[PDB]
């Protein structure tokens, strides 16, 4: 069919910049008959269904602000953000129509903003769990930015390895900030055999290197 | 019949103006096919609207065409000095078209141009042939009134005399031209002919004379 | 056994012009209840035939033509009357004797992003023979440069789109339109409905 | 308003057959150019398949590599779309999303759409294709010790996900549902914290509800600030 | 390009009768329709006639009506008006214009894209006048000279300079009418000072009313 394509992949720009992508077509979505772009755009935040915004390659949908603007003709189309807002965060997609239905790569789109110093804090395991015989220490650090960050778990001060797993958060529609969860999943025998168990956190926000953490009294 | 439209349409530098255009039910009224033509001197018609308002390829969108009844209406905005042209409405009204009457767009706040006169005494080959022409030839002015007034040594001469209305050159500027007649018995009688051209209070008189040759 | 004209008036798409469809009505009772088919249509008028009860009469084929138009052109579908699409989309003969009806469809074929289903065939070489139609979709090479299949420069399509839009008003609003040919060969009349 | 409710999906085996369901309410359905488009972890939309209004023919059209592996099929008297799926894969493992897009280019509809609008989305059902084993999550609470913060971890589930609601939802002062981690043994643990202030924490019962429907459990958790 | 020129005009007497041509070029003419409209001094654009490719459609204009006849030949790209009883109201420039699309009344439809720069159709019962041609000498950093085409009548005259090769500081004046009803006209141009001694500046003058070229030779007076 029709090999819709993006560029570039990723993209972030400051707050109020303008936020630029494309779309590359294997053909021509310009039909000749009505001289009409069969291509559209769709704004799809994390855990939402797609929002149109543009079709006929030019055209808004209700409500969408003129903040966005599609333009192009034929099989090079593009759309660009005037001025990027918090919530403008997203990734899009250029879905032709002209044959059936063909999305494109897809375009992340994300905030750059000052730096944002992560708040921590570090929870022990479950006297719950610990019944059933494991221990899971957790370390937030809700409201951060930049994205890279490095968390290290050290029990009794021991560099610890290979027993924690991260999820990061998507940038926060307002906030346009990152939150990140290491778990550090021990059995109750090995998280016995210790006494203070430490969340050590390396950022940008941070001057020296901040430690959280707790003793099993 | 032939199509309404006043003689004449007037409009500033930058500003907009509209042109009507009143036919009958059977042509504007009658059927969605008018047309407008833009014509400047001494060169063919140009479509500049059709099917009432839609523009053909590399027409601005500052003319923009409208009906309503049997009146449709040409408005030209963010006018122009090219602007400045004649332009008549057309129709279709079964098997056969028909015209406006036209109107002639002159546009306002161009700013002034001062004349610049060039006058030519007689060549011997005229005189060779019992005659002689002074030429005095205007251009490069703004607007395009033009007093054009010829004398002999001090004294004024006006029989020979023609001249033109100043017509409008590529310019965008007028261009007029006066011809003094002589024999060439007056042509060396006098001591001088000048030809003095008064334009917006401001003259210039240019002399020839005969030692000239 | 009445003829199926609830599925020429109240079909879901009509026709674009150009390609005006046709649908035979043959071998059914025609009984005309326009007067009350519960349909408010914008006008009417036979031309040579008459609507006054006529239906007793026996017509051999009756040719059902459907297609949209604008407003301001629904004037052109008649004899003798020239235009774009009666020189272009589909004509009727001087001699017509049928009726002819339309309505307004803003709110049926108006599209909110503009309507381009619906096609009017701009230009031709000749002028359309009465009932006739055409669906030629080829570049014409005005040019003395080829178009190589495509359209630009001197070379153009032979249709165009109405892009219909609400927001328009009468005179662009698109209009949906039914014709009524009554045919009368050799072949015994197989439409009464008297 | 409108709406499109999509409803079958689940795990299904390697091979395996699954029928989904789309119950669409508020608009004309049986005029409208239905699609199935489809979404794997992290990757793109991909469309799966579009039926076009019976009035149009009703013609089916499937994408490159559900061919011949899917049927879609219609339901105009009761407004339900469905996806028949056959000879699954691991490739097949996506939420399901059924749509109006690409619809309103081709249709039949006029003007008067429902709420300004025609091209409409619903939330999608996650078909997950593994021939592995269902299991309910463990629901561990994330205690609290200005603003300080609490959570509820979920651990150990399958398939994903888990859907969290902090105090029947209400909550939402810092809520955190961090997508379940994939754990060595196909599990699933994810950490949702709701950063609350110091001084509510007197009162504000955070009772953050999980639910995760492919095992059947519903919980409740009530999250309390330890005596240590 | 696309290009109609018209061509077969000029003086004749009132009630005599004219054949005018339009030549086409550079687009299958044998399809699309054509049409002349004129342009009288003063007054405005107004149609004349329209034939069909096929020439199985011919529409006349009320003015015109039963005395000028439409023509064409498809093989040779030519448009043909054949003017018979001609009075003074059809005195006017004569153009030939064809619709962008191919169609008859399409022309009147979608507007006329492409026009012919015209020829001129004079009915006065005056008589033709050829010019004489007069050298406007400069004196030996630019020098104007020109020269002066006097006494002709009707218009128009062409001037070109060194066979048309001289293109710049050219400005050809529009005429007087000569108060013997003909016309005077100065085509007039601007070059270096320094090149009156090198180059040699001919006028090449063109009535073909009068059937009369004109080539003067303009260089600077002896003192």
């Amino acid at each position: 069919d029709i090999v819709m394509t993006q560029s570039p992949d990723s993209l972030a720009v400051s707050l109020g910049e303008r936020a630029t992508i494309n779309c590359k077509s294997s053909q021509s979505v310009l039909y000749s008959s009505n001289n009409k772009n069969y291509l559209a755009w769709y704004q799809q935040k994390p855990g939402q269904p797609p929002k149109l915004l543009m079709y006929w390659a030019s055209t808004r949908e209700s409500g969408v602000p003129d903040r966005f603007s599609g333009s192009g003709s034929g099989a090079e189309f593009t759309l660009t953000i005037s001025s990027l807002q918090a919530e403008d965060v997203a990734i899009y997609y250029c879905q032709q129509y002209y044959s059936t239905l063909t999305f494109g790569g897809g375009t992340k789109v994300e905030i750059k903003r000052t730096v944002a110093a992560p708040s921590v804090f570090i929870f022990p395991p479950s006297d719950e769990q610990l019944k059933s015989g494991t221990a899971s220490v957790v370390c937030l650090l809700n409201n951060f930015y930049p994205r890279e960050a490095k968390v290290q778990w050290k029990v009794d001060n021991a560099l610890q390895s290979g027993n924690s797993q991260e999820s990061v958060t998507e940038q926060d529609s307002k906030d346009s900030t990152y939150s990140l969860s290491s778990t550090l999943t021990l059995s109750k025998a090995d998280y016995e055999k210790h006494k203070v168990y430490a969340c050590e956190v390396t950022h940008q926000g941070l001057s020296s290197p901040v430690t959280k953490s707790f003793n099993r009294g | 019949s032939v199509v309404t439209q006043p003689p004449s349409a007037s409009g500033s530098l930058g500003q907009s103006v509209t042109i009507s255009c009143t036919g009958t039910s059977s042509d504007v009224g009658g059927y969605n096919y008018v047309s407008w033509y833009q014509q400047h001197p001494g060169k063919a018609p140009k479509l500049m609207i059709f099917e009432v308002s839609k523009r053909p390829s590399g027409v601005p969108d500052r003319f923009s065409g409208s009906k309503s009844g049997n009146t449709a209406s040409l408005t030209v905005s963010g006018l122009q000095a090219e602007d400045e042209a004649d332009y008549y409405c057309s129709s279709y009204a079964g098997n056969k078209g028909v015209f406006g009457g036209g109107t002639k767009l002159t546009v306002l706040g161009q700013p002034k141009a001062a004349p610049s006169v060039t006058l030519f005494p007689p060549s011997s080959e005229e005189l060779q042939a019992n005659k002689a022409t002074l030429v005095c030839l205007i251009s490069d002015f703004y607007p395009g009134a033009v007093t054009v007034a010829w004398k002999a040594d001090s004294s004024p001469v006006k029989a020979g005399v023609e001249t033109t209305t100043p017509s409008k050159q590529s310019n965008n500027k007028y261009a007029a031209s006066s011809y003094l007649s002589l024999t060439p018995e007056q042509w060396k009688s006098h001591r001088s002919y000048s030809c003095q051209v008064t334009h917006e209070g401001s003259t210039v008189e240019k002399t020839v004379a005969p030692t000239e040759c | 056994n009445l003829c199926p004209f609830d599925e020429v008036f109240n079909a879901t798409r009509f026709a674009s012009v150009y390609a005006w469809n046709r649908k035979r009505i043959s071998n059914c009772v025609a009984d005309y209840s326009v007067l009350y088919n519960f349909a408010p249509f914008f006008a009417f008028k036979c031309y040579g035939v008459s609507p006054t009860k006529l239906n007793d009469l026996c017509f051999t084929n009756v040719y059902a033509d459907s297609f949209v138009i604008r407003g301001n052109e629904v004037s052109q579908i008649a004899p003798g009357q020239t235009g774009n699409i009666a020189d272009y989309n589909y004509k009727l003969p001087d001699d017509f004797t049928g009726c002819v009806i339309a309505w307004n469809s803003n709110k049926l074929d108006s599209k909110v992003g503009g309507n381009y289903n619906y096609l009017y065939r701009l230009f031709r070489k000749s002028n359309l023979k009465p009932f006739e139609r055409d669906i030629s979709t080829e570049i014409y090479q005005a040019g003395n440069k080829p178009c190589n299949g495509v359209a630009g420069f001197n070379c153009y399509f032979p249709l165009r789109s109405y892009g219909f839009r609400p927001t328009y008003g009468v005179g662009h609003q698109p209009y949906r339109v039914v014709v009524l040919s009554f045919e009368l060969l050799h072949a015994p009349a197989t439409v009464c409905g008297p | 308003e409108v709406q499109l409710v999509e409803s079958g999906g689940g795990l299904v085996k390697p091979g395996g057959s699954l029928r989904l369901s789309c119950a669409a309410s508020g608009f004309t359905f049986r005029d409208v150019w239905m699609s199935w488009v489809r979404q794997a972890p992290g990757k793109g939309l991909e469309w799966v398949g579009r039926i076009k209004s019976k009035i149009d023919g009703g013609t089916t059209d499937y994408a490159a590599p559900v061919k011949g592996r899917f049927t879609i099929s219609r339901d105009d008297s009761k407004n339900t779309l469905y996806l028949q799926m056959n000879s699954l894969k691991t490739e097949d493992t996506a939420v399901y999303y059924c749509t109006t897009a690409g619809s309103y280019y081709y249709d039949t509809v006029g003007p008067g759409l429902p709420e300004g609008k025609f091209d409409y989305w619903g939330q999608g059902t996650l078909v997950t294709v593994s021939s592995a084993s269902t299991k309910g999550p463990s629901v561990f609470p994330l205690a609290p010790s200005g603003t300080a913060a609490l959570g509820c971890l979920v651990k150990d589930y399958f398939p994903e996900p888990v859907t969290v609601s902090w105090n029947s939802g209400a909550l939402t002062s810092g809520v955190h549902t961090f997508p379940a981690v994939l754990q060595s043994s196909g599990l699933y643990s994810l950490s949702s914290v709701v950063t609350v202030p110091s001084s509510s924490l007197g009162t504000q019962t955070y009772i953050c509800n999980v639910n995760h429907k492919p095992s059947n459990t519903k919980v409740d958790k009530r999250v309390e600030p330890k005596s240590c």
